[PDB]
């Protein structure tokens, strides 16, 4: 059981359609648990998973105060970065930040993360030592100097090693029936002729959690990496995930093909064939 | 719980 | 500015069975910037009460959203997702195929 917590912030300017929108979401592994949106009728931190709802008024207020302050801070940062890049006010831009902590399985701080981006390009990241910064360009160097002056890295290290980890463990215990439960994929193999001489074998995995899974096709026991059409893992909407992998095979050669699935929730790895 | 310090970039 | 065009998948929450209530999903991902318009279509007409997940993004900074609605699939009703983004000249329509 290897777990993580992450917060994802998106700050987006929109001239002249009002002030930049700030939205924060928090996740434990593949489960979202909180959101904040500066655009909501009444901006407040809101629960998005049942196990967080037991947190009391003081938690909710604490969160909301931080995200409100961040709303104002990010609007200034957007102004600053527009300045650093000599950009016009025209002119819509995005700052993103993702930070958090990884635990081992095991249960102690494996490593911490804090990364920011500007218009979808790396801008500034906290190094794995949690003590120094990697700035992408001369603009991000300005941010770096400001962040050094305010001793941000030191504050982050203290959070990533302390609170981040402590609260992740509390969430894992509170939501243990779901967060610490791996649901194995339900699997099957479909067959659809494409022409007289070729057919598609599709290996399906449904209903699994967490999202991490490996689906491969083999011909005579060797990987078919270039020939496998692999779909991005997708949410079912009920916390579970879906994925498939397809190969096009010469008709008559179907039995030479095997599908292999690895997922934490499985007693042991699966080997599947098309079963006529 | 989120990081409690905000700092302008 | 580099922009990334959305990937689009349309599919059901549960294996599709005619006459059985289900959920129709449209998953858009790998896109940047974040503004996007997604509609779910039944026989060409926008479905009214569609919900969506909160804006988040992947390790590569690209955004993703799930749009979804209750629906009852039938032999003949055609479902689709209609997506527009800054990277697209005109909306892209992806049809729902129950073996996809």
């Amino acid at each position: 059981g290897s777990h993580s917590m992450r917060y994802f912030y998106t700050a987006m300017s929109r001239p002249g359609r009002g002030e930049p929108r700030f939205i924060a979401v928090g996740y434990v592994d593949d489960t979202q648990f909180v959101r904040f949106d500066s655009d909501a009728a009444s901006p407040r931190t809101e629960p998005r998973a049942p196990w967080i709802e037991q947190e009391g008024p003081e938690y909710w207020d604490r969160n909301t105060q931080i995200f409100k302050t961040n709303t104002q801070t990010y609007r200034e940062s957007l102004r600053n970065l527009r300045g650093y890049y000599n950009q016009s006010e025209a002119g819509s831009h995005i700052i993103q930040r993702m930070y958090g902590c990884d635990l081992g399985p095991d249960g102690r701080l494996l490593r911490g993360h804090d990364q920011s981006a500007y218009d979808g390009k790396d801008y500034i990241a906290l190094n794995e030592d949690l003590s120094s910064w990697t700035a992408a360009d001369t603009a991000a160097q300005i941010t770096q100097r400001k962040w050094e002056a305010a001793r941000v890295a030191e504050q982050l290290r203290a959070y990533l090693e302390g609170l981040c980890v402590e609260w992740l463990r509390r969430y894992l215990e509170n939501g243990k029936e779901t967060l610490q439960r791996a649901d194995p994929p339900k699997t099957h193999v479909t067959h659809h002729p494409v022409s007289d001489h070729e057919a598609t074998l599709r290996c399906w995995a449904l209903g699994f959690y967490p999202a991490e899974i490996t689906l491969t096709w083999q011909r005579d026991g060797e990987d078919q990496t270039q020939d496998t059409e692999l779909v991005e893992t997708r949410p079912a909407g009920d916390r579970t995930f879906q994925k498939w992998a397809a190969v096009v095979v010469p008709s008559g050669e179907e039995q030479r093909y095997t599908c292999h699935v690895q997922h934490e929730g499985l007693p042991k790895p699966l080997t599947l064939r098309w079963e006529p | 719980l989120p990081f409690e310090k905000s700092t302008v970039m | 500015m580099i922009q990334r065009t959305p990937k689009i998948q349309v599919y059901s929450r549960h294996p599709a069975e005619n006459g059985k209530s289900n959920f129709l999903n449209c998953y858009v991902s790998g896109f940047h910037p974040s503004d996007i318009e997604v509609d779910l279509l039944k026989n060409g007409e926008r479905i009214e009460k569609v919900e969506h997940s909160d804006l988040s993004f992947s390790k590569d900074w690209s955004f993703y959203l799930l749009y979804y609605t209750e629906f009852t699939p039938t032999e003949k009703d055609e479902y689709a997702c209609r997506v527009n983004h800054v990277t697209l000249s005109q909306p892209k329509i992806v049809k729902w195929d129950r073996d996809m």
